[PDB]
């Protein structure tokens, strides 16, 4: 006996992944639909992440600058 | 018919299987990296990013209250 412990180990990672994903929130979606949305939401909070340490890296320059315009008074 | 339909969804779910391995850094194409691991890393690094989202939410908030902060006690020197 081994082949069906391991399927249900799929089944299992299967549901958390899905758990995971938000736009599958309360959705008995296909396997290659919880794949596809998976992989769909990697790329968009790999994205929308850059974009927020960007903004974190500008906001450090003007602090950086006001701090500056600060000390020289 | 079902037997060729079959083997058509089979293969377009392998695909999605590597497609999904893809996006994974631990394992961008690790060929051999079975379906287990690929669904178990993918759920933990999924996991990573959205707390990494948090993270960086607060730390951009936090800056972005230095820099108000710092706007304000500029104002009150050059009104001093």
């Amino acid at each position: 006996a081994l082949e069906r412990k391991r399927r249900d180990h799929i089944k299992d990672s299967f549901h958390s992944l899905r758990d995971s994903v938000p736009s599958l929130q309360g959705e008995k979606a296909s396997r290659a639909q919880i794949l596809d949305k998976a992989t769909e939401y990697i790329q968009y909070m790999r994205r929308k992440n850059h974009t927020h340490q960007q903004d974190i890296d500008d906001l450090k320059r003007q602090n950086a600058l006001l701090e500056q315009q600060v000390r020289a008074l | 018919t079902h037997n060729v339909l079959e083997r058509q969804r089979r293969n377009e779910l392998k695909r999605s299987f590597f497609a999904l391995r893809d996006q994974i850094p631990e394992l961008e194409n690790n060929e051999k990296a079975p379906k287990v691991v690929i669904l178990k890393k993918a759920t933990a690094y999924i996991l990573s990013v959205q707390a990494e989202e948090q993270k960086l939410i607060s730390e951009e908030d936090l800056l972005r209250k230095r820099r108000e902060q710092l706007k304000h006690k500029l104002e009150q020197l050059r009104n001093s």
